[PDB]
RNA sequence: GCCAGCGAAGUGAGUUCAAUGGCUGAGGUGAGGUACCCCGCAGGGGACCUCAUAACCCAAUUCAGACUACUCUCCUCCGCCCAUU
RNA sequence: AUAGGGCGGAGGGAAGCUCAUCAGUGGGGCCACGAGCUGAGUGCGUCCUGUCACUCCACUCCCAUGUCCCUUGGGAAGGUCUGAGA
């Protein structure tokens, strides 16, 4: 039933309810996929220099990333560390995210099925440490 | 839309060169091109190792803005008055293939005609010092703008005199009114260690020359990349 | 009932910090009026007698914020590069350079000044490599984080 | 198609080389190497060796070294892991005319340990799951 | 010290600027009344001083030292006399207090907010909380034996092409179904309409022996359309009194309506109810957290043990069984477990969960707009994973207020709220929560959530929302605690951006069908014609010279005739809402690339392959096809409503492949001979004084739509706007497949979805990309 | 008649020592001229060039309504005077 | 009768030209996931051993810090008017 003709949506991956708080005192940056690289790096450069304009005050940032977004996140981070030109501390945190996929064909006898997957997420944490 | 590309006429010693490079990198520049004035009286050709920037500077110039590595070009400004000296420059089209942008400086109207007609140059230098009147014919200017010839206007009369300011502003207004203003870039020479101006100020200074409220900045920011591409296609 | 003002920032770039110490409002105003009177006539300089005025000045920093009108800021900003040969008690050669032209709006002009000051601090750090200035840099970063 | 890769774990490799761990490298893109490295991890869990596991990855494999080293953390249940992020220069020569190009790639290193980091962490702050 | 004094000077200048702008932005011209935030400004502070806070009132009194008739009637009787004409919902007065209320096809509803919040509604829709008022959904309750209602739904279902709702029976116990119903089973492609469907089977029978309920929820014009369909299909047989029901329904209650009849022959009991219960759609991730913190389950312990004096005996009769206490405990535990979940975004498809809730005005926090996140304690990860994997609320799906007599006994309580406001002030507590409980409101409510953009693979489950289902008595009382927590309210414009941002068509009338779409198009055309005759000439551009028959949204009825004539030479409104063929169209229109074999990836885990005869065989069984398309602007474009989608030529392909950043070519001008005819009509009119056509209306719709423009137009856009979900122009428009198959057969080469569009006010063509993600 | 406030992010423009209707070209409309093109009811339609597209005034939280200041502009009720049958 | 020419006054919840390029100020927007989490295929090893290599098979190419997009003072934005946003 999952081979002939079926509906395959990907629902969501849990991050936390942290990003309701994270853009207030610290800064958080989520890297999406296939949108733009240069726009993400420009928003990183804009949010990094923000003092009393960005959110409240730039003190520390950390960037979230999933399976390929970890690669685009390490790319924007290692280009931002070359671009911002200041001595900044970069520490990465590895975590496990549970992914749930749903599948169901359109038939009056079949039943839906849920597949489990595990993904590796990174948190790239940049501190403003004295040079 | 590559900004911060202008030309300089500056070589005295290594200390003044480092000072002008640091000043240009601090204020408003991301590509520095050094001209070398060669007149028709000396007729000297030293091309192999005259300058040696990378062996003497320290690994990077850093700017206050985008913090990008500056590309440094070595250009040659040849003052050509005699027609035989122009034939000497015709002989150098295959002998020594260096000095990416070749900049001729004409003084004869027939020589300026064959410069825009047959002679393979990149950017024609037009400066007027001490009573140099010069007319312009429109079809060679049309062939020049169809080809890609960007007209250089090197200015620095602001510290020395005021009559030189008068002759430069008169030549600039005549060029803007006759040439119609399609591809003309203005640049500064550096003999004294402080003969440089602002990066955004080039727009209003070409506005004082004329050409538009905006096409001075638009024309320099387009035609410098166009002139680098034209010199690259001439080299390759 | 109001008039749209324009403002401009200019940095004095020179060595020999006696030139950095030699600043005054009346002296700078008379200097700008005298160097516009050489470039422009009565119509250019007298419009600067009513519209142009000194607004913000720093001695050591060298950033000058000046006012200018709607129909005259092109003339003022075209008269700015021709400020040459300031004669004073010593033999000095100061010179202005434009950072960015802000269309009025003093608040974001002060916002852009803070980012420009942070760029002037952070870029100078790696090329010098000296701890005596680095301690004052750390104190300045700490005092900015206390704000 | 000849590539040379220069790495710019520089001060950190010293205390590890004092104890000689097992080194892991993931070049670009390879499938059965994940199973082979998990087999060596399962073997070295039983073999007599100190608590020090080193993972390294460059290029596109900077995602894959995040994945497989996660899986061992679901089995070995390690405590202190340092993830270091550095520049790596890849100078490769290829043919279309032979041309060489120098790219800059991220390089990701994972250091699993328990007792070597216990006097450590005033500065680095590794995660402690 | 050169560089040291420079460092101190730069630090002093940075400190001075950073303090100066921060003090000056909060100063606001040294005025205390302008120091307040701009969302919290009231202009009546000069008349009375109580419009400012007390700490600010102590300054405003010193600032004041420095510086029409009454209602003479019963206002309830005036509201009843006005409610005799209109509907006047319980929260309609709350909306009309601070929102624009415009009369519509049914009742008068909220179009736009009074305050400018168009960016703020999207910013509250992404991360924050936002709710709506959805009361127009009329409900058909059908009762009957298990074998007969399945036949009554099989006469209407069309499972073979549509989505499964009736005979599936596995999706029914956990969640609901949401799809489009059809007409009588002749299958003519005539009648269609979206209907949200609800099953419920009780846990104890487990066999076809008891009475099975089913619910239809739909739209009022759809109610007028489908009520006749059900009737033809199944069987052809002195104190203040608050008008909770509708006065149209209350006046028709003696002759006809609500429509609650039975059937002796087939045993089908039909209950058409216009306003029986209400539904509220709370959209937002933080909405789930504040719904956890505000809505709380009532305690079954203290009432169930010994507390019983005087009525609400039904809770005693329910709590008499020992299974109800453990059932309410499991419902409260699963509700707290849902509260432990960080978002309502991870949930399979529209789940249903109902429980008994102590009313959220018990707490009533003293502050206003007090929005907080969760505490950092986020434990119990195993039960969250168990609820996310299976998610089986069979036992917790409790139908208590769905009955005929119990819900009316709930509604008969007639609770007041101003007196309940006064009882809190009589207790004189400063900041504590104290509500006496000899008689509490221990009533159950339902939660049906909604995932949005499940079909679209661009965002994969964007719109996460909840639906609070509640009786008609408990209305605005449950509205206002969320408003005090800080939930924002959006009108029909917020539903329109919910449609166009999620790339779904609007369910009232923006999709074309025969009874609803045509009347809604004519109603919108009356407003556009009023704005057209309202504007004088020399302001608007003429559509004769530059464009074509725009923006009147019914020319495609003769466009598809020209397409089928062009097909056959060399039934109406057939919408291909069949998901298999839509995935086949997604396989061509989505990927536009060539690497080795297929689009965007060579393995693909799919079936790539070209056959044009199999594509032409689709048009033989499906005449006059019309499919909606999500189109995306690449660069340099802002779409308007009613943009016409034009087929690109080969020269446009060459000029776009030659150089990047290339704008579309201009449209040539057309002949306009009608101006002399309108001048002759004006001369004849002024002659006769001493067919009204002003500037581009005429009775020539047939020969033009065939061939007028230089390019071939095939597509009509209803919602053309730029979305902040992408950061460019993102439009949604209806096209025909007979023009798309020629586009797909014209280019086996590079980019194929790049198809131009033309707005009616402009002469510029702008290219976009076609996507069909269903 | 009296009685009811919320210090925390950021208005399909949101500034406050107070930004935002800038230039060019073609079409819209009010007009004039024709040595251009097509069709045969003296003519009709399209094409080319020029002029005019102003004033009132300027937002600081929004909306509804009322007011006052308008004339490139459109739908009507009209008046007076001049000329014709 | 020709509202042919000139002027004035009244009423309409009357409206106060658009588009594209170059350029100036300010604002907004730019969505954690390649079904590569024990991935697949090939050559030596191997059939129960890969500090082996290859294919950007998922093109994400490019010194990447914006050659990205949108719009931007109306009928009246003016009255020391009314009312509402409790």
């Amino acid at each position: 039933g999952a081979v002939e003709a079926e509906l395959d949506p990907v629902e969501y991956t849990l991050r936390k309810r942290l990003p309701s708080r994270l853009p207030r005192r610290p800064n958080d940056i989520y890297v999406n996929m296939k949108t733009d690289f240069k726009a993400q790096l420009a928003r990183c450069q804009k949010l990094l220099d923000g003092g009393a304009r960005g959110q409240n005050a730039c003190s520390e940032i950390y960037i979230h990333g999933l399976g390929l977004a970890i690669n685009r996140a390490i790319n924007i981070a290692l280009q931002l560390q070359a671009g911002s030109f200041g001595s900044l501390q970069v520490a990465a945190n590895t975590s496990t995210v549970e992914l749930v996929d749903e599948l169901e064909p359109e038939t009056d006898t079949r039943e839906p099925l849920t597949r489990i997957r595990n993904n590796s997420a990174i948190h790239i944490r940049v501190f403003r440490v004295t040079p | 839309a590559v900004f911060a590309d202008l030309d300089l006429r500056a070589g005295s010693d290594l200390k003044a060169l480092r000072g002008l490079v640091e000043t240009a990198a601090h204020l408003g520049y991301s590509v520095v091109a050094i001209n070398h004035i060669v007149d028709f009286k000396e007729k000297k050709q030293e091309i192999e190792k005259p300058v040696a920037v990378s062996e003497l500077f320290t690994t990077l110039p850093i700017v206050q803005g985008k913090s990008r590595p500056i590309k440094i070009l070595t250009r040659l400004t040849i003052i050509v008055s005699d027609p035989s000296h122009c034939n000497v420059l015709r002989a150098t089209s295959s002998r020594a293939r260096l000095y990416d942008v070749v900049a001729v400086f004409p003084k004869t109207e027939k020589l300026f005609h064959i410069a825009c007609t047959h002679l393979d140059v990149d950017l024609v230098c037009i400066t007027v010092t001490e009573k140099l009147p010069f007319y312009f014919k429109r079809p060679p200017i049309n062939v020049a703008i169809d080809r890609g010839l960007a007209f250089e206007l090197v200015y620095s009369p602001a510290i020395k005199d005021s009559t030189m300011r008068r002759y430069t502003i008169s030549s600039a207004l005549n060029l803007m009114q006759i040439c119609k203003g399609k591809n003309v870039i203005i640049s500064s020479a550096a003999e004294r260690p402080l003969e440089i101006r602002g990066p955004y100020d080039v727009a209003n200074l070409g506005l004082l020359f004329g050409l538009s409220e905006s096409d001075a900045k638009a024309a320099v920011s387009t035609n410098c990349r166009a002139a680098l591409l034209h010199g690259e296609t001439r080299k390759t | 009932v109001r008039f749209k003002h324009r403002y401009l920032l200019c940095e004095l770039v020179s060595d020999d910090p006696r030139c950095r110490l030699s600043l005054d409002d009346r002296v700078l105003s008379s200097l700008v009026r005298d160097t516009i009177a050489r470039v422009h006539g009565t119509f250019g300089a007298a419009a600067c007698s009513i519209g142009f005025a000194v607004r913000y000045l720093n001695a050591y920093t060298g950033i000058v914020l000046l006012r200018c009108r709607k129909e005259f800021y092109q003339l003022v900003w075209s008269a700015l590069p021709f400020i040459t040969y300031l004669e004073n008690k010593g033999h000095r050669y100061p010179c202005f350079f434009n950072t960015l032209h802000v269309g009025g709006t003093i608040r974001t002009c002060q916002k852009f000044l803070i980012q420009y000051n942070r760029r002037q601090l952070l870029i100078l750090l790696q090329n010098c490599t000296d701890e005596g200035e680095r301690e004052a840099i750390q104190k300045s970063v700490t005092r900015s984080c206390l704000l | 198609m000849e590539n040379f890769r220069k790495v710019r774990g520089g001060p950190g490799s010293g205390p590890f080389a004092d104890l000689a761990p097992g080194a892991v490298h993931m070049r670009v893109k390879e499938g059965s190497k994940i199973r082979n490295l998990m087999a060596f991890a399962t073997a070295s869990m039983a073999q007599p060796a100190t608590r020090a596991i080193v993972f390294s990855g460059c290029g596109r494999a900077t995602t894959k070294t995040v994945t497989c080293a996660e899986i061992l953390k679901r089995r070995l249940a390690g405590l202190h892991q340092v993830t270091r992020l550095r520049y790596r220069s890849v100078r490769e020569v290829w043919q279309s005319a032979s041309l060489s190009v120098l790219k800059n790639v991220p390089g990701l290193a994972i250091l699993l340990s328990k007792d070597a980091l216990d006097p450590r962490q005033p500065g680095y702050q590794p995660p402690n799951p | 010290k050169y560089i040291t004094a420079s460092t101190f000077a730069q630090a002093r200048a940075a400190e001075i600027s950073a303090m100066l702008k921060a003090v000056t932005q909060k100063s606001s011209n040294s005025l205390v009344f302008q120091t307040l935030p701009r969302h919290m400004r009231r202009r009546a502070m000069s008349h009375n001083v109580k419009r400012l806070p007390r700490r600010l009132q102590e300054i405003a009194q010193k600032e004041a030292e420095k510086a029409a008739r009454r209602c003479h009637m019963n206002r309830t009787l005036e509201f009843n006399r006005r409610q005799k004409k209109n509907i006047w919902l319980e929260t309609h007065i709350w909306h009309a207090k601070r929102f624009h209320m415009v009369k519509k096809w049914g009742y008068c509803l909220g179009e736009r907010p009074t305050v400018k919040s168009h960016r703020a509604c999207y910013r509250a829709m992404t991360n924050r909380c936002l709710l709506q008022d959805l009361s127009y959904y009329c409900c058909l309750e059908l009762k009957g034996k298990e074998e007969e209602i399945l036949k009554a739904l099989s006469g209407m279902c069309n499972i073979d092409t549509g989505l499964t709702f009736a005979a599936v029976h596995c999706l029914s116990g956990k969640r609901q179904g949401s799809l489009v119903l059809y007409r009588v089973n002749k299958y003519p492609r005539e009648m269609l309409g979206p209907v949200t469907f609800i099953w419920k089977s009780q846990r104890t029978p487990g066999d076809p022996s008891e009475s099975r309920q089913l619910w239809i929820w739909l739209h009022p014009t759809l109610k007028q359309d489908i009520l006749e369909e059900i009737k033809a299909a199944c069987q052809c047989v002195g104190e203040n009194a608050k008008p909770i029901k509708k006065i149209i329904g209350d006046g028709t209650r003696d002759p006809c309506l609500p429509y609650s009849w039975i059937s002796p022959t087939t045993g089908i009991i039909i209950s058409d109810l216009t306003m029986e219960m209400n539904r509220f759609r709370l959209i937002g991730p933080l909405s789930h957290s504040i719904l956890t913190e505000a809505i709380k389950a009532a305690s079954v312990h203290t009432v169930g043990e010994d507390t019983e004096e005087t009525p609400h005996r039904w809770w005693i009769e329910t709590c008499k069984k020992p299974d109800s206490v453990s059932l309410h405990c499991r419902q409260e535990a699963i509700f707290e477990l849902l509260g432990g979940i960080t978002s309502p975004a991870e949930i399979p498809a529209g789940t249903i969960l109902g429980l008994t809730v102590g009313d959220p005005r018990i707490n009533l926090p003293q502050k206003k707009s007090k929005a907080l996140p969760n505490p950092e304690k986020c434990q119990d990860n195993e039960k969250v994973r168990q609820l996310l994997l299976e998610g089986v609320p069979v036992e917790c799906t409790h139908s208590f207020i769905w009955n005929q007599d119990i819900c009316k006994s709930v509604t008969e309580n007639k609770i007041s709220d101003q007196d309940l406001n006064r009882m809190r002030s009589e207790l004189l507590v400063p900041g504590s929560q104290l509500i006496l409980g000899p008689h509490e409101s221990k009533i159950p409510i339902l939660l049906i959530q909604q995932p949005g953009k499940v079909t679209g693979e661009d965002r994969l489950g964007w719109g996460s929302g909840w639906d609070v289902l509640l009786p008609k008595g408990w209305g605005m009382a449950f509205w206002i605690p969320f408003i005090y927590r800080g939930v924002r309210v959006g009108g029909l414009k917020e539903s329109a951006v919910h449609s166009q941002y999620k790339r779904s068509p609007n369910v009232p009338g923006d999709f074309p069908d025969c009874p609803a779409g045509m009347l809604f198009a004519e109603e919108q055309a009356k407003n556009l014609l009023e704005k057209y005759k309202r504007r004088p000439p020399a302001k608007r551009p003429n559509y004769v010279k530059l464009g074509t028959l725009a923006p009147f949204c019914c020319p495609w009825e003769q466009l598809t005739q020209d397409w089928e004539s062009r097909v056959q030479a060399y039934s109406h409104l057939c919408v291909l809402r069949s998901r298999k063929l839509l995935k086949q169209l997604s396989a061509w229109c989505g990927p536009s690339s060539e690497d080795s074999r297929g689009g965007r990836r060579a393995p693909g885990r799919g079936q790539q392959g070209l056959t044009r005869e199999a594509c032409l065989s689709i048009l033989g069984h499906f005449p006059r096809a019309l499919v909606w398309v999500s189109l995306s602007l690449l660069s340099k474009g802002s779409p308007e409503p009613h943009t016409m989608i034009c087929v690109p030529a080969k020269e446009d392909f060459l000029q776009l492949h030659e150089d990047w950043h290339y704008c579309g070519p201009q449209e040539s001008k057309h002949s306009d001979p009608f101006r002399s005819k309108i001048l002759k009509q004006k001369e004849k009119k002024k002659r006769e004084k001493r067919e009204a056509l002003t500037l581009g209306l005429w009775s020539g719709p047939l020969p033009r739509v065939t061939l007028h423009c230089s390019r071939t137009l095939l597509g009509f856009v209803t919602q053309g706007d730029f979305s902040m979900a992408v950061g460019c122009g993102e439009a949604l428009g209806f096209v025909s497949l007979t023009g798309l198959l020629d586009m797909l057969s014209s280019q086996p080469a590079a980019q194929r979805g790049l198809v131009l569009l033309r707005p009616p006010a402009s002469l510029q063509y702008r290219f976009a990309r076609i996507a069909i993600e269903v």
